[PDB]
């Protein structure tokens, strides 16, 4: 989350009602009574659920890395051909 | 199942080895002859397939390194096939149907999992007395069913999602027909009983004979005559069996080999031998 | 100002011989701000007390720099007396309970502000006036790792 | 009982026993009746209840001898005359009884009871928790429909190939190669056998993939929950967990005779072995689930070698009660004892007396 | 180990009857929009992984 | 109701302690010589069985 703030109760500026319900709200959170109220109206079926359908290997991401290492090894034979023949003649 | 020969690799890398065998194929008949063209063609096209078709070994004392590592490339590709296929088959979860009546599916009935009861029954009143289950009733009151037999047929035909009803009748339903499952255990206990008008003369005698029959054992022993368990249980503890669909595609390629051979042998040999 | 030593928020380091704590540069070569701290005995478990100037820098100290810059302040920093944050407990053989630790030195009158990781709850809200929260968090358990055998 | 008191052969080297243990007389009539039998042997008693008895003598200067109960276990008012430990109090064969005596209303009428000193409940214990797979046959990964088609459609390339090669290769030799290549051991002969070898690799790797799917999404039985579980309230079953032990003439025998007769009818398979000899049946395999009080069960759950898991525990309880020492009718010793437990409730010796006889020693990982 | 089983926050503290009460509570909110509190997170509580 | 705390609102109208936290978020769609060569072949088969099993489990990671 970005620029984290919170909900609130907007009341008239410099009122005498502020201190009374300010402590009442802090009483609610500091006792877990808001947890029971929170789990009745904010609940989803797949909250604790995650399963990708697939990551089908029909895509060159890791087999491509294998493919080009074969080309690297393929060039070793050509280099060996010159070294083996020249050193033996 | 879906696309046996095409699910894991039917894309850029599927035709990679199709041409990655051709690049090495010609590159060997020109590595040995230049200090047989079919020999390298059949060899690499066979060693990748681990076939018992023996042919010419790499004649060059230097060419033996690529072949001994070409097998390793063939050794690694098919392994990645096996692991990838298993992952797709595992993540095909059939069903996680329901818990008891506390699931978030129950509480929020947008469209999925509509549940209906028999109208004017005891259950339909109990859901109007509980204060917590207000939304649950508010969705059930929109539509319901008239008879218990109607709900069983609709659920079996998959026209109604879930059915809430008495347990004694429902337990006999699943055990006998065996297309149905009871979702856990009961969440509300109650009982049956005869009903008579208030201040009726027989209100004491009929109640007495019920108590006598329980200790006697007649009532308990009668249940077996009309209630039983048979022919169906918790089986099907195997969440897969390869169908006759993906293997058919596997059976498809072998058929193509048959048609390729007979058509080519009959036609090409006639032209080649005549000339 | 009253402050407490907490690992990621307020660091405490001994000063150099010249009095000023040695400078250092971050990963991007920018000057990290530091302020001079008085306060603790430099010997918590092995001596009664004796104060000594030290050096501080961290999260809260960085915010205090930006906070006081707008407010046109003039600030001094001194650490807490006995480490503890604060609680209500009846003192030995008395009538009523009185506040402890860091909260005590502010309610008594030794300081006018607490810039430290102080939580928000009902008991402290009776006698102190908080501000809007500047970080959200919870409570979690720390355990030792399990060996991935071989 | 197992945890609350323990009786043993005292000490083969001294006649008496190791100290902090009291000798007790026991009568076992397991012999004939020709002349007579004297089974009163000097054993010794060690356990929690002896500590309480040894802690009240030091308070009210009590003096005593210890005698066992001549028969199985506790009793209830049956057939008009009781049978068991209570009878020894009613029939003037003794004065008081000490030990795991659960308080109740069916027995408080004919004998008084004091304040309890524990917080016990009734729970269900089941056999050990085991993790085992369930593959019936290695041919499971395909349905038998695929096998026969796989077997037969493999036989057609056996015949077709030799027809396209005979027009050399022996007729008998050709069938051997076909089986051999699909088991990975060994333009007229090459074209079909090439993709035919591919036929082996393409599906043989899927067998590995399928078996990798069988051994992941499978699971064991759920170690069924407390009383209201689906396996119990349906007592019409011959191969469920088939045990409702509920030791004969026990205190919990009356509780399952309260309202519903569906349970007492199938609870007739009880075994008269008081606790332990019938308890090992749950570990042996001839007994599936045994019902008793949670006090002597959790200690048996932990202190016993290996793992044998009780139900949920402090939450899986029904009709929580307590054990107390009974005061016989027309005996005003209640004031003397009631002070003792209450005094033992105050000083905090309940924990010290517990940790020396009841604890969790080696919990299962 | 696992998630968190309680939720709370931090905050500056000042005595009752304070003139700076109204003003500092504005700077704390004002810095949250400018992303100032975000980079302070990126400075020395993050970017220090193993 | 669903009212958020920010700079401008707090200037002209007072506020209470936040009881539900929120912010700004982004959402998008989803002989002895040959005895050794026998050992090497023994290591090769186990190494692959280890490899494919290792990748398969890594592949099962949502
Ligand atoms: C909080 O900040 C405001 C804005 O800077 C301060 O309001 C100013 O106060 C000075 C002090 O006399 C006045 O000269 C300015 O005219 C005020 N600004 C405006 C726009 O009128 C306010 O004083 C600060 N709070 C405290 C307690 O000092
Ligand atoms: C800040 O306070 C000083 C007094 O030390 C005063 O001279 C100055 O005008 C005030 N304002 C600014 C913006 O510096």
């Amino acid at each position: 989350v970005f620029a984290t703030t919170g909900y609130g109760i907007a009341m008239q500026k410099d009122s005498h009602w502020k201190r009374a319900i300010d402590l009442a709200l802090l009483q609610f959170l500091g006792d877990g009574e808001t947890q029971k109220l929170e789990t009745v109206w904010l609940s989803g079926i797949c909250q604790n659920e995650k399963n990708e359908v697939m990551s089908s290997k029909l895509d060159i991401d890791n087999m491509a890395g294998v493919f080009y290492m074969l080309l690297v090894a393929m060039g070793l034979a050509l280099l060996v051909f010159a070294w083996e023949h020249l050193v033996y003649w | 199942t879906l696309d046996s020969f095409m699910q894991p690799f039917q894309s850029t890398l599927w035709l990679l080895v199709g041409l990655s065998v051709h690049v090495v194929a010609v590159m060997l008949y020109l590595l040995d002859r230049f200090s047989t063209l079919s020999s390298a063609m059949w060899f690499s096209w066979g060693v990748l397939l681990n076939s018992g078709i023996g042919e010419g070994a790499p004649r060059s004392f230097s060419a033996r390194i690529l072949g001994m590592v070409w097998a390793g490339f063939a050794m690694i590709i098919v392994a990645s096939y096996t692991a990838n296929l298993a992952a797709f088959l595992v993540l095909d979860r059939p069903e996680e149907r329901i818990t008891g009546i506390n699931d978030p599916r129950l509480r929020n009935p947008s469209d999925k999992f509509i549940y209906a009861t028999v109208k004017q029954s005891s259950v339909d009143i109990y859901f109007r007395r509980q204060v917590e289950l207000s939304t649950m009733y508010r969705h059930m009151e929109k539509h319901n069913y008239e008879s218990a037999a109607e709900a069983i047929q609709a659920v079996r035909d998959n026209k109604l999602h879930a059915f809430i009803w008495d347990s004694a009748v429902l337990e006999f339903e699943a055990s006998q027909k065996c297309d149905l499952v009871t979702t856990g255990e009961l969440f509300f206990r109650s009982g049956f009983g005869i009903g008579m008008r208030k201040d009726s003369p027989w209100k004491q005698n009929v109640s007495l004979s019920i108590l006598k029959s329980h200790e006697n054992g007649f009532m308990e022993d009668l249940d077996k005559t009309w209630v039983r368990y048979q022919e169906c249980d918790s089986r099907s503890n195997a969440p897969a069996t390869l169908t006759f669909e993906n293997m058919a595609g596997v059976f498809m390629l072998v058929a193509g080999g048959i048609v390729a051979g007979i058509f080519l042998i009959f036609i090409e040999i006639a032209y080649k031998r005549h000339k | 100002i009253v402050t407490i030593h907490q690992e990621p928020f307020v660091y405490v380091k001994p000063t150099l011989s010249d009095g000023t704590c040695k400078e250092e540069f971050t990963v991007n070569g920018d000057p990290v701000k530091k302020v001079i701290c008085t306060g603790p005995n430099d010997t918590s478990p092995g001596s009664p007390r004796h104060t000594v100037p030290q050096c501080c820098y961290g999260f809260c100290i960085d915010l205090l720099i930006k906070l006081a810059r707008t407010m046109n302040f003039t600030y001094e920093v001194h650490l807490v007396a006995d480490g503890k944050f604060g609680t209500q407990e009846r003192v030995n053989n008395s009538n009523k309970k009185e506040w402890n630790g860091m909260m005590g030195e502010l309610l008594s009158g030794q300081a006018d502000m607490i810039v430290a990781p102080l939580t928000i709850n009902n008991e402290r809200a009776q006698y102190i006036e908080f501000s809007k929260p500047f970080k959200y968090q919870g409570l979690t358990i720390l355990v030792k790792k399990e060996i991935p055998r071989s | 009982e197992r945890p609350f008191v323990i009786v043993e052969s005292p000490d083969p080297g001294t006649g008496g026993c190791v100290p902090n243990t009291v000798p007790c007389r026991r009568q076992s009539n397991h012999t004939f009746s020709s002349g007579d039998v004297a089974p009163y042997t000097k054993l010794c008693c060690k356990g929690f209840c002896i500590d309480i008895l040894k802690k009240l003598a030091r308070v009210v200067k009590f003096s005593y001898d210890l005698y066992l109960v001549t028969n199985g276990k506790h009793g209830k008012r049956v057939r008009g005359v009781w049978n068991g430990m209570i009878g020894e109090v009613y029939y003037k064969r003794a004065d008081m009884a000490i030990g795991s005596l659960t308080i109740n209303e069916e027995r408080s009428e004919i004998v008084d009871f004091s304040v309890p000193f524990v917080e016990t409940g009734i729970s269900v214990m089941v056999a050990r928790s085991n993790g085992t797979v369930s593959p019936s046959a290695f041919l499971e990964p395909y349905s038998p429909a695929v096998w026969v088609m796989m077997f037969v459609m493999c036989l057609t390339v056996v015949a077709i190939t030799v027809f396209m090669f005979e027009y050399a290769f022996t007729i008998g030799k050709s069938v051997w190669l076909l089986w051999a290549l699909v088991f990975n051991n060994s333009t007229t002969s090459k074209i079909m056998v090439l993709v035919w070898a591919f036929f082996a690799v393409i599906f043989l790797a899927s067998y590995t993939a399928n078996l990798a799917a069988f051994m992941i999404q499978e699971q064991y039985i759920d170690t069924v929950s407390g009383l209201s579980d689906k396996k119990f309230q349906r007592p019409q079953d011959q191969y469920p967990p088939f045990r409702f032990g509920t030791v004969p003439n026990g205190s919990t025998e009356r509780n399952i005779r309260s309202n519903y007769r569906d349970m007492h009818t199938h609870m007739v398979k009880f075994n008269q072995r008081s606790v332990e000899d019938a308890l090992t049946s749950l570990k042996m395999g001839k007994l599936d689930a045994f019902i008793y009080d949670a006090a002597v069960l959790n200690y048996m759950a932990g202190k016993d070698e290996g793992c044998k898991l009780v139900t949920i525990g402090s939450g899986k309880v029904f009709a929580t009660t307590g054990y107390g020492i009974a005061m016989q009718k027309d005996s005003h010793w209640k004031r003397a004892i009631d002070l003792a437990l209450l005094q033992f409730l105050g000083d905090g010796e309940t924990q010290k007396l517990e940790t020396v006889w009841l604890s969790g020693i080696c919990q299962n990982e």
